[PDB]
C-alpha cells in the first residue's frame, strides 16, 4: 500500500512568514494527492486537491505543489488560525493513505520550566492512597523530560505524565507528572525529588521534599 | 447545501459491537460514495472504506475487513458503519466524508467519538494541593473518574490567570486530571483560592479550598 511520509511531525513558524509542509509518496501517485487541515477537537477540512488546486472557502495563503513523488503544501503570511495539523492523502490507488500529519507551532524564545513539587493531600492520605505531583510550567520548546527519585533511587514505576498544547497567549508549554503509589511504600521512604531535563538548563532542575515537617 | 450529520458519542464494552450513523443531506444521496475515516490520537488519519448507497456496494481497507461493515438506508438518507468485537484500538473519532465527485473528500461530518472500556461511571475524588511548608503556585488533583469530561475552575472561574488545566490521562481504568493556579505570593494564603470540579456524568459538583499545610 502507498505510504505517504511526512518527515516533519512538528514545524516551528511565526506570524507573517511562509511555511512549507513536506510529503513524499512511496510510489507514483501522479497529481492525485490532497491536503487537509485539522485543529484540536474539530473535523478535518479540505485545502488542496490534485496537488495544486485550492478548494472553496480556503485562504490565499495555502497553495499546493508537486514534483514527481514530492508534494509541498505552502502557507504564506502564516496566521494564528493556520496553527493546526496538516495531512496529505493519496487517492491514486486503493486503499487511500494519509501522511503522518504535521503540527504547526509558533516559535519563541526558550524558557526553563517553572517546577513545583506537591506532596499527597491529607485528604488523599486519609482515604488510603499516595500521589506526588510535579508541575513544570511555561517552558519552551515543548520537548522536556522528568525523573522521579525516591531517597535518590530512581523510580519509573507508576508515573503519570500530561502535556498542555502550546500556550496560545504566551506560546510556551507546560506539563504535569503524577508519581502514584500505595500509602504503605510511600510512608516507607523519606526523600521525594523530581528532576527536569530541558533544553534551557545545563544542570537538571530538581525539586524535592522530605516527608515529615 | 451538502451536509453530513453523524450520530453521538459511544462508550462500549470490550468485545461488544457499535453502529455509527451518518445522515447525508442536500444532494442526491445515492449517487455518491460515502467514506469512513478513523482518527486515533498518535495514529493520525486512517481510511476505513467506502460504500455506494445506491446498491450498497462496499470497498473496505483490507485492514478493517470483518471489523467494519457499511450499510445504507436510502429512504432515511443514512449510512451506517458497524464495528464488531470492539477493543482498545477502536477507541477513536470516526468521520464520514463525501468526495466532491468520486475521489478526494470535499465534505466531512463532525465525527463520532467511540470509547471502548470495561469502566463504569465513577465520580472523581478531588484533592487540594497546597505548597510544601513572591509568587505562589497551587493545585487541584481530580482522581479516578469516568467518563470524561470533568470541568475545573478556580474561585467559580473568576481566577483565569496563571491557570493550567492539563489533559486527563487514564490510570487503572479511569481518568486523572490536574490543574495548577498561580497568584502573587502576596495574594495567597491571604485570599481564599478554591478549585471547583464538576462531573455531569456522575452529577458530581465539588468545591475544594486550598489551605496552608
Ligand atoms: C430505513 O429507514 C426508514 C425510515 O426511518 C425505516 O422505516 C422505519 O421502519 C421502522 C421499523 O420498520 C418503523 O418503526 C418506522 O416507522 C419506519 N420509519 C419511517 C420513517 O418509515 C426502515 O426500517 C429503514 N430500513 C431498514 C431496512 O432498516
Amino acid at each position: 500500500d502507498i505510504v505517504m511520509t511526512q518527515s516533519q511531525k512538528f514545524m516551528s513558524t511565526s506570524v507573517g512568514d511562509r511555511v512549507s509542509v513536506t510529503c513524499k509518496a512511496s510510489q507514483n501517485v501522479d497529481t492525485n494527492v490532497a491536503w487537509y487541515q485539522e485543529k484540536p477537537g474539530q473535523s478535518p477540512k479540505t485545502l488542496i486537491y490534485s496537488a495544486s488546486n485550492r478548494y472553496s472557502g480556503v485562504p490565499d495563503r495555502f497553495t499546493g505543489s508537486a514534483s514527481g513523488t514530492d508534494f509541498t503544501l505552502t502557507i504564506t503570511n502564516v496566521q494564528s488560525e493556520d496553527l493546526a495539523e496538516y495531512f496529505c492523502q493519496q487517492y491514486n490507488s486503493y486503499p487511500y493513505t494519509f501522511g503522518g500529519g504535521t503540527k504547526l507551532e509558533i516559535k519563541r524564545a526558550d524558557a526553563a520550566p517553572t517546577v513545583s513539587i506537591f506532596p499527597p493531600s491529607s485528604e488523599q492520605l486519609t482515604s488510603g492512597g499516595a500521589s506526588v505531583v510535579c508541575f513544570l510550567n511555561n517552558f519552551y520548546p515543548k520537548d522536556i523530560n522528568v525523573k522521579w527519585k525516591i531517597d535518590g533511587s530512581e523510580r519509573q514505576n507508576g508515573v503519570l505524565n500530561s502535556w498542555t498544547d502550546q500556550d496560545s497567549k504566551d506560546s510556551t508549554y507546560s506539563m504535569s507528572s503524577t508519581l502514584t503509589l500505595t500509602k504503605d511504600e510511600y510512608e516507607r521512604h523519606n526523600s521525594y525529588t523530581c528532576e527536569a531535563t530541558h533544553k534551557t538548563s545545563t544542570s537538571p532542575i530538581v525539586k524535592s521534599f522530605n516527608r515529615n515537617e | 447545501q451538502v451536509q453530513l450529520q453523524q450520530s453521538g458519542t459511544e462508550l462500549k464494552k470490550p468485545g461488544a459491537s457499535v453502529k455509527i450513523s451518518c445522515k447525508a443531506t442536500g444532494y442526491t444521496f445515492s449517487s455518491y460514495w460515502i467514506e469512513w475515516i478513523k482518527q486515533r490520537p498518535g495514529h493520525g488519519l486512517e481510511w476505513i472504506g467506502e460504500i455506494l448507497p445506491e446498491i450498497g456496494m462496499t470497498n473496505y481497507n483490507e485492514n478493517f475487513k470483518g471489523k467494519a461493515t457499511f450499510t445504507a438506508n436510502t429512504s432515511s438518507n443514512t449510512v451506517y458503519m458497524q464495528l464488531s468485537s470492539l477493543t482498545s484500538e477502536d477507541s477513536a473519532v470516526y468521520y464520514c466524508a463525501r468526495p466532491y465527485d468520486y475521489s478526494w473528500f470535499a465534505y466531512w461530518g463532525q465525527g463520532t467519538l467511540v470509547t471502548v472500556s470495561a469502566a463504569k461511571t465513577t465520580a472523581p475524588s478531588v484533592y487540594p494541593l497546597a505548597p510544601v511548608c513572591s509568587s505562589v503556585t497551587l493545585g487541584c488533583l481530580v482522581k479516578g473518574y469516568f467518563p470524561e469530561p470533568v470541568t475545573l475552575t478556580w474561585n467559580s472561574g473568576s481566577l483565569s490567570s496563571g491557570v493550567h488545566t492539563f489533559p486527563a490521562v487514564l490510570q487503572s481504568d479511569l481518568y486523572t486530571l490536574s490543574s495548577s493556579v498561580t497568584v502573587t505570593s502576596s495574594t495567597w494564603p491571604s485570599q481564599s483560592i478554591t478549585c471547583n470540579v464538576a462531573h455531569p456524568a456522575s452529577s458530581t459538583k465539588v468545591d475544594k479550598k486550598i489551605e496552608p499545610r
